[PDB]
RNA sequence: GAUGUCGGCUCAUCACAUCCUGGGGCUGAAGUAGGUCCCAAGGGUAUGGCUGUUCGCCAUUUAAAGUGGUACGCGAGCUGGGUUUAGAACGUCGUGAGACAGUUCGGUCCCUAUCUGCCGUGGGCGCUGGAGAACUGAGGGGGGCUGCUCCUAGUACGAGA
RNA sequence: GUGAAGAGGGAAACAACCCAGACCGCCAGCUAAGGUCCCAAAGUCAUGGUUAAGUGGGAAACGAUGUGGGAAGGCCCAGACAGCCAGGAUGUUGGCUUAGAAGCAGCCAUCAUUUAAAGAAAGCGUAAUAGCUCACUGGUCGAGUCGGCCUGCGCGGAAGAU
């Protein structure tokens, strides 16, 4: 449901997915979830993500979310010929490049980030990897 | 012979007189009755005050057969009229409690002695 | 051990001490003698060749009339051969009786059976027969559809259709013979054999349990 | 591998002779002959065996310290002996043994007819006990896996026939 | 026993082993852990 | 087996069939119209009585019955087939009560009575089904109602003959040896057995009654603090209330209190049982080797104050087990009211 | 520039994502009977009322009355039952002619097989002198279904059922 | 850029893909793409490795003591890990609640004694006593063992109809 109250357009272009990741650096926390290629990320997988998280560490510690759809989606109805205007949105979808931080955790132990970001790779549609915070 | 949609008489006074055969079982496909075998009938009209009323489905044994029952030594036994005796669903035992015609010996082989033993001939 | 070579006369039934009427099949036959026997050595498989009947000379040429001298045995009306049961041994000459089926008590009975020549798809194959009314035109008996559509593109081998029937071997398996005769040389087999009366008939021992 | 850095030493009364990559370890306890991988060579020394592996091939020490188990076994099983245990419970369980021949009756309609081999013995002191006398490991093995799989016990009253030393598993199951 | 793509010993007795070519897992305290398809 | 109520089941009532939105396209129309099959009425639960069934061991596990899914409507006006009635096999006796709201649907009365407990979901019109003047080329789909999730909790009664109640110190498990052979545990422990038990004694083909045991309760038991007064209602059906007095006790030392305790909670239960015509009935005698063991158990009877017939049975072997059998099915053969 | 469409009859073939039969694993598998999963296509896989119906509901059997492909198999094999050229009527729209993925009645289904394909039967030649017979078998083709009862045994199991 | 409007060679066949733009003839040689086991013309060429799957010669999320290489870490002959042989209580059935809570149905503190070690304590079982383990320790054995990352090549995941 994570999704802009306000949007100057109604629709975007398809866009490409080119280029290097700029959020690679961990900023807010010690254990980041890091991309590893490229896709799209749906909002509903980020709640679904972020309930499976507030689910496996007990509701301890803090939760920051890296990433916003801020595209919109439109896909055609069932039984429509092509063309007749654009399609309405369903959903909205973010971008993001190979190396983009997705999740950072704070007040968990080594092992319990670990295993919170094993079961959330699952409903992460690209491949994930565990990055920790690095001075400077 | 005896197949479905048949139109047979009782040999009992369960109440029926005329029955229709219109299945018979015994297995996939059956196609036709021998004299001792198991079918499906409905009533197609019977006394009011009998034991059974219209309408009802039911099993019947055979007794006679228009065709004929062979022997073991080349022998024939017709009949003129093809009845058949009312038993229950759930249990193999005869509604009627007598029988009113000939009664071929092949029940017998068949363990079907309630027809055997009240029938008034062979 | 191996079987004999007849011919059929006919069949009629058997009255038992019970009543039970037994139908069984007649058949005559000869007493057969052995025109060559084979070896590993000279073949490689073991089998003899026999004869049953009598072939007028006339009939007879040179080539099976040298064959027959050669083995010091009359004109006979056919040749077969007939496989031992690693064992069993036979001389060329001796005469074959019949009193040998006193035990096996199953036979197996192989002929030519009855020619009914060009027969249809309903008498071949026994498929069923169209419907005679309702708008059918000049289609009662035909197969009708032999194969689907272009897809494929072909008919399959072994099609059923129209062909000709009988005037080849039958082979009928795990029959009983009743009686055996040897001072008038007839066997009484329960059941019926393929062919016509007097057709050739061959007689082996079943092989089935 | 490690296992056959350590050689085994036959006892006395006991002769070795090799014939290329063939072993015979026959002695008291009959005689046993038993074909190699042509990969492993064991070489004839003092008053014990070791094994060694040929260059060029991958596995090598895995195989051979394989070889030196074998050994060890047939070792034990031509001085010693081997002794298979087997034992019966339920009701309508009879066992005996005549001969070169052996009986079972597990409630079966009709009577279990097994053939041992030449090598070995089977004896009934007791009519639910069997034992199985051997100069084969891999023998006895198979032959008691093969009575086994007759009557293998079920796990909610552990009717059937089991080794000794083995435990089975007694679940409590109540439904239907 | 249950054919899965993904095997994972379930408990601490669950030995991971490969026969004839594909992943298997046997369990000595119990039969339920038995897998393949690894 | 074992009489065991308290059974809890789910059930789901299969959920009706989807329709589809498809069109009719021909060789020669190309307009043939929404061609869309209805989908398939979904499963309904059914249950039936069972006479022979005595026992809810089969539910004990809360295993979860499925009524499959309605077959969904497939195109070319294709209706798809209603899903299977599932069945479920309940014994004579049991009333149902749901979870929140809880109410009694039916009590069960005689073999073969059918019950509803959950009505399948409602099939899904197609497209066929909205067409007008309005609309010429419907596009929406009606989705099947879904099935009835319900939550049933069985509750059996006893359907034994015989009812026992008596003092953990008494052979009560002990006496099924003498009378049958079911096996249940027993031991020289107080509260050996802690589920009710079934038995049978048949002495006869032709005749023969249903005895169970009961675990035994405490001199606080009535109030509470053990294993309660809830297996007292296993009872009231039992035409006869068989009682045993442990003679003697080794750990008791006072058979005139603890005979006359027994009535004590029997009268503080419910209603006292309405005062069936409970028997009562001596144990251990073979401990007592000689004349010693009638005397004092007709003293103990003047403490009870009922002078009725009584019987001397030890429960170990024999002993009076024959002959007391053949009074109990006695007392059966004039009452038949249950 | 053309009968060619849906359904039904006859004829079938192939795949297994297997309905039964067959071999098992686990089980919240006492037994029979059940749930799930694996291998396995050799065989078999219904009769009637309604509707044209494919699909369906109902009644009664069986082990089941499998899922799909083959121009949603097969009309130079059959049927014309649906829709449907020319007629007419009902309800709606349009002043109207007329129309209606709204409903009812009736309403032409051609072809003598050239080739490949298939089923059977023949002529020539060859197999190295010619001819008459009898056989091995490289290969190919046909079938591979099971219900019920009894003995085991009212045995094991099971408190009994 | 090609075809349209370009022939020929290669991609098995395959306008639009790669090389290559045909004036004609020659029984001459040298090359591009692509190949040199044969069909079908050319290395069964040389050097050093990877692959056991026919991967080559169609496929994903995920799983796995498959294997090779690399940089590292803990324990290591003041004997490294796994096996084997033994120990593994003392107040103390800890208190309460409890028919039964003696460690393993419920809560609590969880400190504290002689030891190379013992936790009112994790798992099996007994209603509970029992009876088996675990953490841990001793001795023999004797040289690598344990678990984290990157990378090449491998396996399963992978079932359709002539
Ligand atoms: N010699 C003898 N001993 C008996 C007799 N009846 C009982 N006992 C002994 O007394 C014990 C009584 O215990 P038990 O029968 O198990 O009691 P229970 O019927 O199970 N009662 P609960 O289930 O309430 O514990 C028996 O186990 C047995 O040792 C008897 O007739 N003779
Ligand atoms: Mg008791
Ligand atoms: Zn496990």
């Amino acid at each position: 449901m994570l999704q802009p109250k306000r949007t100057k357009f109604r629709k975007m272009h398809k866009g490409r997915n080119r280029g290097l990741a700029q959020g690679t650096d961990v900023s807010f926390g010690s254990f980041g979830l890091k991309a590893v290629g490229r896709g799209r990320l749906t909002a509903r997988q980020i709640e679904a993500a972020r309930r499976a998280m507030t689910r496996a560490v007990k509701r301890q510690g803090k939760i920051w979310i890296r990433v916003f759809p801020d595209k919109p989606i439109t896909e055609k109805p069932l039984a429509v010929r092509m063309g007749k205007g654009k399609g309405n949105v369903e959903y909205w979808v973010a971008l993001i490049q190979p190396g983009k931080v997705l999740y950072e955790m704070d007040g968990v132990p080594e092992e319990l980030a670990r295993e919170a970001f094993k079961l959330a790779a699952a409903k992460l549609p690209i491949k994930t990897t565990f990055v920790t915070k690095t001075v400077m | 012979m005896i197949q479905e949609q048949t139109m047979l008489n009782v040999a009992d006074n369960s109440g029926a007189r005329r029955v229709m055969c219109i299945k018979v079982l015994g297995g996939s496909h059956r196609r036709y009755a021998g004299v001792g075998d198991i079918i499906k009938i409905t009533i197609k009209e019977a006394i009011p005050r009998g034991k059974v009323k219209k309408g009802d489905v039911l099993k019947a044994v055979v007794v006679r057969t228009k065709k004929g029952v062979r022997r073991p030594d080349g022998s024939v036994i017709r009949f003129d009229g093809n009845a058949c005796v009312l038993l229950n669903n759930n249990s193999e035992q005869p509604i009627g409690t007598r029988i009113f015609g000939p009664v071929t010996r092949e029940l017998r082989s068949e363990k079907f002695m309630k027809i055997i033993s009240l029938a008034p001939e062979v | 051990m191996i079987g004999l070579v007849g011919k059929k006369v006919g069949m009629t039934r058997i009255f038992t001490e019970d009543g039970v009427s037994i139908p069984v099949t007649v058949i005559e036959v000869e007493a057969n003698r052995v025109t060559q026997v084979k070896d590993l050595a000279n073949d490689g498989y073991r089998a003899i060749q026999v004869t049953t009947g009598a072939k007028k000379a006339n009939r007879v040429t040179k080539p099976e009339a040298g064959h027959f001298a050669k083995a010091g045995v009359e004109a006979g009306r056919g040749l077969w051969e007939f496989r031992l049961a690693e064992g069993e041994e036979f001389t060329v000459g001796q005469s074959i009786s019949v009193e040998l089926f006193a035990d096996v008590k199953k036979v197996d009975v192989t002929g030519t059976s009855k020619g009914k020549g060009f027969a249809g798809t309903v008498k071949r194959w026994n498929f069923r027969t169209q419907d005679a009314t309702h708008g059918n035109s000049l289609s009662h008996r035909v197969p009708g559809s032999i194969g689907q559509n272009q897809t494929p593109g072909k008919v399959f081998k072994g099609k059923k259709m129209a062909g000709q029937m009988g005037n080849e071997r039958v082979t009928v398996q795990s029959l009983d013979v009743v009686r055996v005769d040897a001072e008038r040389n007839l066997l009484l087999v329960k059941g019926a054999v393929p062919g016509a009366t007097g057709s050739d008939l061959i007689v082996k021992p079943a092989v089935k349990a | 591998s490690r296992v056959a850095k350590a050689p085994v030493v036959v006892p006395a009364g006991v002769d070795v002779k090799i014939n290329g990559q063939v072993i015979t370890i026959k002695g008291k306890n009959g005689e046993l002959t038993r074909t190699l991988n042509d990969a492993v060579e064991v070489k004839h020394a003092d008053n014990t065996l070791t094994f060694g592996p040929r260059d060029g091939y991958a596995d090598g020490w895995a195989q051979a310290g394989t070889a030196r188990a074998l050994l060890n076994s047939m070792v034990i099983g031509v001085t010693e002996g081997f002794t298979k245990k087997l034992q019966l419970v339920g009701v309508g369980y009879r066992a005996a043994v005549k001969g070169n021949v052996i009986n079972l009756s597990l409630g079966f309609s009709h009577p279990v007819d097994h053939q041992l081999p030449a090598g070995i013995t089977a004896e009934c002191p007791t009519q639910t006990e069997i034992v199985l006398k051997g100069a084969d490991k891999q023998v006895i093995g198979q032959v008691a896996a093969d009575l086994r799989a007759y009557r293998r016990p079920e796990p909610y009253k552990g009717k059937g026939v089991r080794y000794a030393d083995e435990v089975v598993r007694t679940k409590e199951a109540k439904k239907k | 026993m249950k054919v899965r793509a993904s095997v994972k010993k379930l408990c601490r007795n669950c030995k991971i082993v490969k026969r004839d070519g594909v992943i298997r897992v046997i369990c000595s305290a119990e039969p339920k852990h038995k897998q393949r398809q690894g | 087996m074992k009489f065991v109520d308290e059974a809890s089941i789910l059930v789901v009532a299969g959920d009706g069939g989807n329709g589809c939105v498809s069109f009719r396209r021909e060789k020669y129309i190309p307009k043939g119209g929404p061609d869309g099959g209805d989908g398939g009425d979904g499963g309904d639960v059914w249950m039936e009585a069972d006479e022979n069934l005595n026992t809810l061991i089969d539910y004990r596990f809360e295993k979860s019955f499925r009524a499959e899914r309605g077959q969904n409507g497939a195109s070319r006006d294709c209706t798809g087939k209603r899903g299977k009635d599932v069945t479920i096999k309940v014994p004579v006796g049991t009333r149902v009560i749901d979870q929140g709201t809880g109410e009694t649907m039916g009590d069960m009365t005689k073999h073969g009575q059918r019950l509803l407990v959950a009505k399948g979901g409602w099939h899904g019109l197609g497209n066929t089904r909205f067409k007008s003047s309005v609309n010429r080329t419907p596009r929406q789909k009606t989705n099947g109602t879904p099935g009835d999730k319900r939550e049933l909790l069985l509750e059996l009664m006893l359907l034994a003959d015989v009812g026992m109640l008596g003092m953990p110190n008494a052979g009560k498990s002990t006496f099924i040896r003498a009378v049958s052979a079911a096996k249940p545990k027993v031991a020289d422990y107080p509260f050996t057995t802690l589920v009710p038990s079934l038995g049978v004694v048949r002495m006869d083909n032709e005749k023969s009654f249903v005895v169970a045991d009961i675990p035994g309760l405490i001199e606080g038991a009535a109030e509470g603090a053990g294993l309660g007064i809830r297996f007292l209602k296993h009872l009231e059906r039992c035409r006869v209330l068989l009682h045993l007095i442990d003679i003697d006790p080794i750990d008791g030392t006072d058979p005139v209190e603890n005979a006359r305790i027994i009535i004590s909670e029997l009268e503080k239960y419910s209603q006292d049982l309405a005062t069936k015509p409970r028997w009562l009935v001596f144990n251990k005698i073979d401990l007592l080797d000689k004349v010693e063991a009638e005397e004092k158990a007709k003293a103990i009877a003047e403490a009870l104050g009922w002078e009725d017939k009584y019987y001397l049975i030890s429960a170990a072997s024999g002993l009076g087990v024959k002959d007391l059998c053949w009074d109990v099915m006695t007392f059966i053969i004039e009452n038949p009211v249950v």
